[PDB]
């Protein structure tokens, strides 16, 4: 499962 | 006996010929289970191994919309790093990241990873800790305190040790004939005359699972290093992967040479010697 | 950073002539992934080939492996042709059934 983890740079 | 899950993100710019080029990829252990491609018709999340298939809508459309923020995260971060680097909208540029962990064999969780790259260099990493960061240079120092303020450590802490390691027992279980066999090499050995003073002896380990495997070459039962060759392990195509080890011997002497090799799947090592 | 192709041409079981089979080019160690991997059959380019799925190792650096359907002869002859931006030229390693 990849979990939501959209991290901005 | 050891387990891991890894999802592999590449994200490469195209400047002109359109967005960016998305591809993700899901592995437990050795085996490809997920994949997204950006240039693909579906545009979903989709399944790469028989087991997976039996998950539900719900599944495959949070695994689709966290994969899809993923790319689209990514087109930002391209302009911001050309942005940070002080770099011309006319070269490509590459983001590469890595999420997962492990368990042991009897499932506990042992390790949680969460790593950045750009253009093949360390841009950002969790530390084992998975309380702490790691900075490659001062761009990445930026992203940093960003990170430290907004607390992304202590969420990917909570998805590590929690949400990871409960997918991955229950992939385990459910891609058990997969995932959990311990396909042993089926070995050989070959023989090439190189002059008709030395030949060489080749050892061939083939249709093993899990890709972990140790060739060795001995004389007499004393370690040789010299005069030897060790391929890489390689995909075979079929989910299993195959080895070899050679050793060039002065001729007649070829039963002096014996072949160890050692596998998980093997009760007690193989040693191969030449008729 | 720039990373130079390793690559290994083999098929997936023991060739028998004859005998159904499948060629592969597995390609790794690379970096940028922008990569062109062609099988050919006595110097000619085969066309439906596929590929797996872009991956990379611990140092960031790619994989791939390329194969196809292909029944060997004793007589047909098969290699795999990389092109990379860290090669000087086009690197051809042709197809031994015993390596
Ligand atoms: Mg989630
Ligand atoms: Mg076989
Ligand atoms: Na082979």
């Amino acid at each position: 499962y990849f979990p939501l983890q959209s991290y901005g740079f | 006996g050891s387990h891991s899950m890894r999802y592999f993100t590449t994200s490469v710019s195209r400047p002109g010929r359109g967005e960016p080029r998305f591809i993700a990829v899901g592995y437990v252990d050795d085996t490809q289970f997920v994949r997204f491609d950006s240039d693909a018709a579906s545009q979903r999340m989709e399944p790469r191994a028989p087991w997976i298939e039996q998950e539900g809508p719900e599944y495959w459309d949070l695994q689709t919309r966290n994969v899809k923020a993923q790319s689209q995260t990514d087109r930002a971060n391209l302009g911001t790093l050309r942005g940070y680097y002080n770099q011309s909208e006319a070269g490509s540029h590459t983001i590469q990241m890595m999420y997962g962990c492990d368990v042991g064999s009897d499932g506990r969780f042992l390790r949680g990873y969460r790593q950045d790259a750009y253009d093949g260099k360390d841009y950002i990493a969790l530390n084992e800790d998975l309380r702490s960061w790691t900075a490659a240079d001062m761009a990445a120092q930026i992203t940093q305190r960003k990170w430290e303020a907004a607390r992304v450590a202590e969420q990917l802490r909570a998805y590590l040790e929690g949400t990871c390691v409960e997918w991955l027992r229950r992939y385990l279980e459910n891609g058990k004939e997969t995932l959990q066999r311990t396909d042993a090499p089926k070995t050989h050995m070959t023989h090439h005359a190189v002059s008709d003073h030395e030949a060489t002896l080749r050892c061939w380990a083939l249709s093993f699972y899990p890709a972990e495997i140790t060739l060795t070459w001995q004389r007499d039962g004393e370690d040789q290093t010299q005069d030897t060759e060790l391929v890489e392990t390689r995909p075979a195509g079929d989910g299993t992967f195959q080895k070899w080890a050679s050793v060039v011997v002065p001729s007649g002497q070829e039963q002096r040479y014996t072949c160890h090799v050692q596998h998980e799947g093997l009760p007690k090592p193989l040693t191969l010697r030449w008729e | 950073i720039q990373r130079t192709p390793k690559i290994q041409v083999y098929s997936r079981h023991p060739a028998e002539n004859g005998k159904s089979n499948f060629l592969n080019c597995y390609v790794s160690g690379f970096h940028p992934s922008d990569i062109e991997v062609d099988l050919l059959k006595n110097g000619e380019r085969i066309e439906k080939v596929e590929h797996s799925d872009l991956s990379f190792s611990k140092d960031w650096s790619f994989y791939l492996l390329y194969y196809t359907e292909f029944t060997p002869t004793e007589k047909d002859e098969y290699a795999c042709r990389v092109n990379h931006v860290t090669l000087s030229q086009p690197k051809i390693v042709k197809w031994d059934r015993d390596m």
